[PDB]
């Protein structure tokens, strides 16, 4: 998957930090808000694992 | 087979890494530099 091309790839642009995780956290809060917007707020679950994935 | 039937047999890949920069600091009086730096000082003072 892309998924993991851009891991990698990111951690080598990341690496030269030393707080990344706090970068992906807010990383992470855009893709929460895309997916609100694509499915429904009854489909929890497939939120879940779209979390879980990501 | 594995490939043509989007199977596999194992396979594995990352990325390299970038140039990461850092240093220190230093103190006044009760100081950050060492007994060595301070030896070191004498030296250098006395050749300057």
């Amino acid at each position: 998957s892309p998924s993991f091309t851009e891991d990698i790839t990111l951690s080598a642009v990341m690496l030269q930090e030393e707080d990344p995780g706090e970068a992906a956290t807010m990383s992470m809060y855009p893709d929460f808000l895309k997916s609100f917007l694509e499915h429904p707020s009854s489909a929890v679950f497939e939120l879940i694992e779209q979390y879980e994935a990501t | 087979h594995t490939l043509l039937a989007s199977g596999e047999d194992a396979l594995d890949f990352t990325q390299e890494s970038e140039t990461s920069y850092i240093s220190e600091s230093g103190a006044p009086g009760r100081s950050s530099l060492d007994n060595v730096e301070m030896a070191y000082a004498r030296q250098m003072y006395m050749y300057n």
